[PDB]
């Protein structure tokens, strides 16, 4: 059961995205997205994306934190929704589950499935490489890099968010 | 014996109760000036385990320290209800014990044992700080007789 | 130029934490140049092996690649080790 | 690109990322990387038409170092086998299986 | 007095220090009295399986030495 | 061409300045007090805030 | 200090690497036998479990090209116990 | 393909149905939105990151830099959005239908 | 043998905040002419423990309007959270060897702060929801320059893992190279803590508690119990960072003797700290934070890259 | 496994305390124990109405410089390349469009929170 | 597509070097300058070839310099060696600077026996 860590996290991924993608109050809805986004660095983690996958994780944190921010002043109501007050978004979220559900019995049952495009099931560790054995992470190595070789990927990025700022005091201040 | 072990969990229980009463910052006129003198260093309420705070939800013991108006008595019987229990109520001078100088008045309680159940009564007005001090000390001596599992246990 | 001279007074007094900071980011941008060592930080991180220095075939033209490891041709570390 | 100035300029700016088989920090290679170098140099200078039809083979293994979907059917098929002759006693494992 | 505020900070400190110490102990006890091996990159790693496999009893921190070469 | 489901629809402004909204944007009201170490044990302040 | 201290760990990982270096060699050698032990097993220990079955060529490649390539998890350790593939695969990973 | 992608994919196609299926709140709507690059954020890590794809591992970084700003722009024009109608409910824009 | 080591970390933390709540009680009253805790034991050593007991052993009231799931989420959250941010700390040997033990420090540290916003939201009460929300500007204040700061010294350190940082500072401590940094970085633990003159989210002289307002019994004691708990690891964080102590392999319990001396010293300058100063306006902390530290946070971070290429000592990625 | 475990234990404690806090006590509740609390009278209002956010535009440029700091933390290992020239440079040109970045916005006003 | 070639189980068996990290680490600087023939010629095989079922008796050839090169240690001074790798064995991260008082004692005899 161990083998198939990377299969269950994608489970809950999914399972934390049917919870804010039915779209209950933008309170809950961003817990969700804090589950998936924590178990989204899991499932990055062992890939070996142990930068990249802190880096969503603590990235998504505070981007929901400014979200509960803006709810409680912009979207809020007397009543706030959950997932079982209301027959729009208890369907969607049923349906969600449930669709995710027949999906994790078949392709357990017969090690494959076949929504819509074939998906083999033995479980995720048979592709991972077999050899490695240097003194660094090649994930580091390639993140590192964005300075000496990603020049013009730093320029455009570092404008688009200079220009970012400039956008959001215009848009609000009218 | 079974008898036993209840006589020291509850031996237990109520001494943590009376080693850590933590009164509702909640003071109403002239009385709460000696409430703060028994917080004064002088004092210390603190070295016997005695801490303010402010909610009704984090405390243990409520000190009336003031006259009581008809205004005011609503306000105080729902923080009364909103502290959890097993709660205390100290009533702290004359005006708090039984209407004091404004007893004959329209628009004061004649007591604030009209309203909530007092466990201890200062008298004075005010008491001093020491004399404050006696009836919280007073208070831990009534918790330390208190036998809830005892009773409990033969119920 | 006094008019700039008594410019910094004037944000000394009332704003020295924006002093504080423009003068340490000027160094940051100008000492990387006038520095005598600036140019070792090149050669110490391309002397760090990561991989395998892979040997090269001999064919009887390459007198500069040495055929052991402590044989007297090739680069030294000798900088390095008195650095 | 639409307006190729990059070649014209003679300045890099996204060539050295689009394809995984170029210089990489460390030498560090990846996994299909010849799988991919062939498959480039094959189909180099002939065009997507003639490509499409004449470097199959190349571009097929490359498909395969990348997606393992036919190597991952293999191994569905022994396993589906060998679990089958266990649950009926026939097939004995090693002790290093 | 002041230095009556010492013995909460005593046993304050000695329960502080008592995490650090039992790490140390518990490191020691379980790999043969060594520090556990640190393996943060996959080079060491591979020298830590390789440890297990030549020690022959399939623990990493039995050492094998020159006695054992044949 | 008028329709039964276009029947409503107006033209838009002349300078495209819809007019402004009347929405009651209340504040909110709480009760400072008089439980409350801040107003002295007896001072009930009643304080429309916004935000 | 920070610069004396600094240079001076920068010469100990120098150090560090070379040894390294030189074992290479060694383990190189090694991984290449033992990758060939395991996928040698296999396919003997592969030919028996499917001697039965119609159309299977036991061993026979999917890639049309007969240079070497190497295999993945799956293949090397396909047919072994977890213990040995959830320490080849996660182990490193989850080692603290 | 291996059995990750079929609920990383599952996610993404889960959190493009819940964009386009508008409920009251706007702000539900924003979520949705960055439920998606999450989830292509995962997709891309894990295909670069089995390929060794080295160079790449900068690509989902760079992912997060335009959706914290597609983020930030949004939330600039729910606030807009707000103050005109005291609430973010995608009801209310509706003037530009005529 | 790791599920004991587990607890032998858990439990002496537990304790080790039970008698912080002893220590600063003494210690603030002798810093103001009184006695602290005398009765209770001696010295009042027991006080802790009628504390605890008093607290657990009290109903805990489960407000009607409030969440109920999310209600009790929340204090679960916060002292797991807390103790968590333990497992990577090098005391010489950390419980789980990270090698990026300072993203995953800071990560917790952002993670924990949903416990007061969802505890303040499940409350369902104003006073609840406006300490809530001072815990968002309080978050938004500190974040930016808590992150730039890290960065600025471990372009010296040169690596992420926190057992690193001691191999570090073997000759000097990161004090005399960084003083600024360090400077800044106390103030900033003390606003990621929730500790006066930042004690914002809590606010009794402002909000009557805050965002825990309407919580009772052990509930509240597990808020109680968290908030000191980070008390501890982030001054044993920043006893790492800048005041490295000297490691011994073959006798690591000297480590241990003067690293938890340098944590009680720094824990004492938070309740040396609590008595001295008032209190900031949480709208003032991020003009502090943003108008002050940020722009110098900034021009030391592109000083302390220039500094290791212009003087030759980059420390090793190992 | 080393991890998980940790994880787990950590929250599995704080679950049995909760627990223990919430069945071990004596219990009494009543309808006026339980209202919500505002120091003694009755709110005015439900706590769920909107609460203006006078800080909203710091709150969104914070998103902003989220990210540059997660453009930034490969600094440590961008300096361990033999290409140092540019490394600095682009080093010294995100940092400096970050601080005009805060300039710009320090100068607009929009740091001070609205009125 | 063909039948992937093998080698015999038979061809693939070498008397192997079963010495622990610590004992390679700590005779790794010699070992470099003594077997620095047959690994080098092995290695250049190895890229050459880009094939493991090709360059296996060069990687014979690397196993037993390298019994050679542990048995001169053997015979010699083998207990200058053994105070040094226990040494190293000791360190979490097997540090060569945690040694070198041990390591003179290692690297000074073999300067003399050898
Ligand atoms: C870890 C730290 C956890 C806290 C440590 C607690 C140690 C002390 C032992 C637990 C005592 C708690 C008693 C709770 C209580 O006051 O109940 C009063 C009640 C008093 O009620 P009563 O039993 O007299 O009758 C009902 C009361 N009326 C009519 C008002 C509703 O006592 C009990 O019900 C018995 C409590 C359990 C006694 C057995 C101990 C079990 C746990 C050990
Ligand atoms: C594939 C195609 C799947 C189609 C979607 C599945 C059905 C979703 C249910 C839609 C629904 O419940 O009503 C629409 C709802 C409107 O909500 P409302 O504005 O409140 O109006 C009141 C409703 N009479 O609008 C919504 O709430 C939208 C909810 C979206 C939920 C998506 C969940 C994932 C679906 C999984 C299938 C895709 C994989
Ligand atoms: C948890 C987390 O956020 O990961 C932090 C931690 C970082 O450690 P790492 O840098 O990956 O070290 C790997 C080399 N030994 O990660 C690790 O050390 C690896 C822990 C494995 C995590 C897999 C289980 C994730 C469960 C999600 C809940
Ligand atoms: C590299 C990182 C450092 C740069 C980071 C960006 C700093 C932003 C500078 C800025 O925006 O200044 C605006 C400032 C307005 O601030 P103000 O209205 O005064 O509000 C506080 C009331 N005292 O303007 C002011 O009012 C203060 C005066 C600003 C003058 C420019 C700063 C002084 C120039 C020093 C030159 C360098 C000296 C060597
Ligand atoms: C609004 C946009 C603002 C963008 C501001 C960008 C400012 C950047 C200023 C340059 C920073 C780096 O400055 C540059 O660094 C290198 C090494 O790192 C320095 O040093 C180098 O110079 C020469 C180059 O052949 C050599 O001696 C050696 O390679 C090295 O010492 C250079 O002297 C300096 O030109
Ligand atoms: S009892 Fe005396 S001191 Fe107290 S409030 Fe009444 S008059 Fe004042």
């Amino acid at each position: 059961m161990m083998l198939y860590i990377v299969f269950i996290l994608s489970v809950i991924f999914v399972m934390g995205f049917v919870g804010f993608s039915s779209k209950p109050s933008p309170i809950y809805g961003g817990l969700g997205l804090i589950v998936s986004g924590g178990v989204g660095c899991g499932i990055v983690l062992n890939f070996g994306g142990s930068f990249l996958g802190l880096m969503v994780f603590l990235i998504y944190l505070g981007g929901m934190m400014v979200v509960f921010g803006y709810t409680t002043a912009m979207a809020t109501e007397q009543y706030p929704e959950i997932w079982l007050s209301n027959k729009a978004v208890l369907g969607a979220f049923v349906t969600g589950l449930l669709m995710e559900f027949f999906m994790v019995y078949y392709v357990l049952k017969d090690k494959e499935v076949e929504v819509v495009f074939e998906f083999n099931g033995l479980g995720d560790w048979v592709i991972y490489d077999t050899g490695d054995s240097g003194f660094f992470s090649e994930e580091a190595m390639g993140i590192a890099a964005l300075y000496s070789y990603g020049t013009w990927l730093v320029i455009v990025t570092g404008w688009s968010l200079l220009i970012g700022v400039v956008v959001i005091m215009e848009i609000t201040r009218g | 014996r079974g008898e036993y072990v209840v006589a020291k969990l509850d031996d237990l229980i109520n001494w943590a109760r009376r080693s850590s009463l933590w009164p509702m910052t909640f003071g109403l006129a002239c009385c709460a000036v000696e409430m703060m003198h028994m917080a004064a260093p002088r004092y210390d309420m603190d070295r016997f385990g005695v801490v303010f705070r402010a909610s009704p939800r984090q405390s243990d013991v409520m000190i009336v320290a003031g006259t009581l108006t008809n205004k005011m008595a609503p306000a105080l019987r729902k923080v009364y209800d909103q502290m959890p229990e097993p709660r205390y109520v100290v009533s702290m001078g004359s005006c708090a014990n039984g209407g004091g100088y404004y007893h004959y008045s329209y628009s004061v309680v004649r007591g604030c044992d009209r309203i909530v159940p007092v466990d201890i009564y200062v008298p004075g007005c005010p008491p001093t700080a020491e004399a404050l001090l006696y009836g919280i000390l007073q208070l831990q001596k009534k918790i330390k007789r208190e036998k809830r599992l005892r009773i409990w246990y033969r119920r | 130029a006094e008019r700039v001279a008594a410019f910094l007074k004037n944000v000394w007094a009332k704003e020295p934490v924006l002093v504080a900071s423009f003068a340490i980011a000027g160094l940051a941008v100008i000492l990387p140049t006038l520095s005598p060592y600036t140019k070792y930080s090149l050669m110490i991180n391309r002397a760090t092996p990561y991989n395998y220095p892979v040997p090269l075939r001999d064919d009887g033209n390459m007198p500069d690649v040495p055929s052991h490891p402590q044989d007297p041709q090739g680069p030294s570390l000798e900088w390095l080790k008195r650095l | 690109p639409f307006f190729d100035v990059q070649k014209r300029l003679g300045v890099d700016l996204d060539r050295w990322m689009t394809i995984q088989s170029a210089e990489q920090p460390h030498k560090i290679p990846s996994r299909c990387h010849a799988f991919e170098k062939e498959w480039i140099e094959c189909a180099h200078g002939i065009g997507s038409i003639r490509a499409e039809k004449e470097c199959k083979i190349e571009f097929e293994d490359f498909r395969e170092c990348l997606l393992r979907q036919k190597t991952m059917k293999r191994l569905h098929a022994i396993r589906r086998q060998r679990e089958k002759l266990i649950k009926e006693g026939k097939y004995t494992p090693p002790p290093h299986h | 007095m002041w230095f009556e505020v010492l013995p909460g900070i005593a046993v304050m400190g000695v329960c502080l220090f008592i995490p650090g110490m039992a790490t140390a102990r518990i490191h020691r006890f379980s790999n043969g009295g060594k520090e556990k091996r640190v393996a943060h990159y996959p080079y060491q790693w591979y020298l830590m399986e390789r440890d297990r496999r030549v020690s022959g009893v399939n623990r990493s921190y039995v050492s094998k030495g020159l006695e054992n070469i044949d | 061409y008028p329709t039964k489901e276009t029947a409503h629809w107006k033209p838009p402004p002349w300078n495209d300045v819809d007019p402004p909204k009347d929405t009651l944007v209340s504040n909110l009201t709480l009760n400072f007090g008089p439980q409350h170490p801040a107003a002295h044990g007896v001072l009930r302040l009643v304080m429309e805030l916004s935000g | 200090s920070m610069m004396k201290w600094n240079r001076e760990r920068r010469r100990l990982q120098i150090e560090d690497f070379e040894a390294r270096i030189a074992l290479m060699p060694l383990l190189q050698a090694e991984k290449d036998r033992r990758v060939l032990q395991m996928l040698r097993e296999n396919l003997e220990e592969e030919a028996t479990v499917m001697k039965d079955v119609p159309g299977w060529k036991v061993g026979e490649s999917v890639f049309h090209t007969t240079r070497w390539v190497t295999p993945m998890m799956g293949e090397l350790y396909g047919l072994r116990a977890s213990e040995e593939v959830l320490s080849a695969t996660y182990g490193f990973i989850w080692y603290t | 393909m291996s059995m990750v992608y079929m609920n990383i994919m599952m996610a993404f196609t889960v959190s493009l149905v819940g964009l386009l299926m508008y409920r009251s709140h706007l702000m539900s709507s924003l979520l949705c939105l960055e439920g998606m690059m999450l989830s292509l954020f995962v997709m891309a890590a894990l295909t670069i990151l089995n390929s060794h794809f080295t160079l790449a591992s900068m690509m989902p970084i760079i992912l997060l830099v335009f959706a914290a700003c597609e983020a930030a722009l949004g939330l600039s024009l729910l606030v807009m959005v707000s103050n005109t109608y005291g609430t973010d409910y995608v009801q209310n824009l509706n003037l530009l239908q005529c | 043998m790791f599920m004991i080591n587990i607890l032998m970390l858990i439990i002496p933390i537990l304790l080790a905040v039970a008698f912080l709540t002893l220590v600063e009680r003494k210690v603030l009253g002798y810093m103001q002419l009184r006695k602290g805790p005398n009765v209770v034991g001696p010295y009042g050593l027991l006080q802790p423990i009628a504390d605890a007991i008093k607290l657990f052993i009290k109903e805990p009231l489960r407000p009607a309007t409030s969440s109920a799931s999310m209600f009790i989420l929340a204090p679960i959250m916060a002292l797991g959270l807390a103790l968590t941010m333990w497992i990577p700390l090098p005391m010489p040997y950390p419980l789980i060897n990270m090698n990026l033990g300072v993203l995953f420090m800071l990560a917790m540290s952002s993670l924990a702060v949903y416990s007061i916003l969802w505890s303040g939201w499940a409350s369902n009460s104003k006073y609840a929801l406006i300490g809530a929300l001072r815990a968002v500007a309080q978050t938004i204040s500190y974040e930016v320059t808590l992150a730039i700061i890290l960065l600025s010294v471990l372009l010296m350190s040169g690596s992420f893992t926190l057992s690193t940082l001691i191999t570090t500072q073997e000759q000097m401590w990161l004090i005399l190279p960084a003083w600024p940094l360090a400077m800044m970085w106390f103030i900033s633990t003390l606003a990621e803590t929730n500790r006066a003159p930042f004690d914002l989210t809590e606010g009794e002289s402002e909000l009557v508690s805050g965002f825990n307002v309407e919580y009772a019994a052990g509930p509240f004691a597990l808020f109680f119990m968290a908030e000191y708990a980070n008390i501890i690891m982030m001054n044993i964080f920043t006893a790492i960072l800048f005041l490295g102590t000297s490691h011994n392999p073959h006798m690591p319990e000297l480590y241990t003797i003067n690293f938890t001396i340098k944590s009680l010293l720094l824990t004492m300058s938070f309740l040396w700290i609590r008595a001295s100063y008032p209190r900031f306006r949480y709208d003032q902390l991020m003009h502090l934070l943003w108008k002050n530290f940020l722009p110098l946070t900034l021009a030391l971070c592109m000083w302390h890259v220039s500094l290791p290429i212009l003087t030759s000592g980059i420390p090793p990625q190992t | 496994m080393n991890l998980m475990l940790a994880l787990l234990t950590n929250f599995t404690l704080a679950t049995l305390l909760v627990i223990i806090a919430f069945w071990l006590p004596q219990l009494n509740v009543y309808s006026e124990k339980t209202s919500p609390y505002e120091c003694g009278f009755d709110p005015m209002g439900s706590a769920r109405l909107p609460f203006s956010m006078k800080f909203f535009l710091v709150a969104i440029t914070f998103l902003l410089f989220d990210l540059e700091i997660a453009l930034l933390l490969p600094l440590p290992w961008a300096s361990q390349t033999a290409n140092l020239n540019t490394m600095l440079t682009m080093a010294l040109f995100l940092i400096i469009l970050l601080a005009v970045s805060l300039a710009y916005e320090w100068t607009q006003k929009g740091l001070e929170w609205t009125e | 597509p063909g039948i992937v070639e093998l080698p015999s189980l038979e061809d693939l068996k070498v008397q192997e070097v079963k010495v622990s990290s610590s004992v390679l680490k700590a005779a790794a600087h010699h070992y470099g300058a003594q077997c620095d023939k047959p690994n080098k010629e092995f290695m250049l095989c190895r890229w050459e070839e880009k094939d493991p079922r090709r360059c296996l008796e060069e990687g014979k050839l690397v196993n037993q310099c390298a019994l050679e090169f542990f048995r001169q240690i053997k015979r010699h001074c083998a207990e200058p060696f053994t105070e040094y790798w226990t040494c190293i064995d000791y360190s979490g991260l097997q540090l060569f600077r945690r040694c070198r008082k041990q390591q003179a004692q290692f690297d000074e005899c073999v300067l003399d026996k050898l």
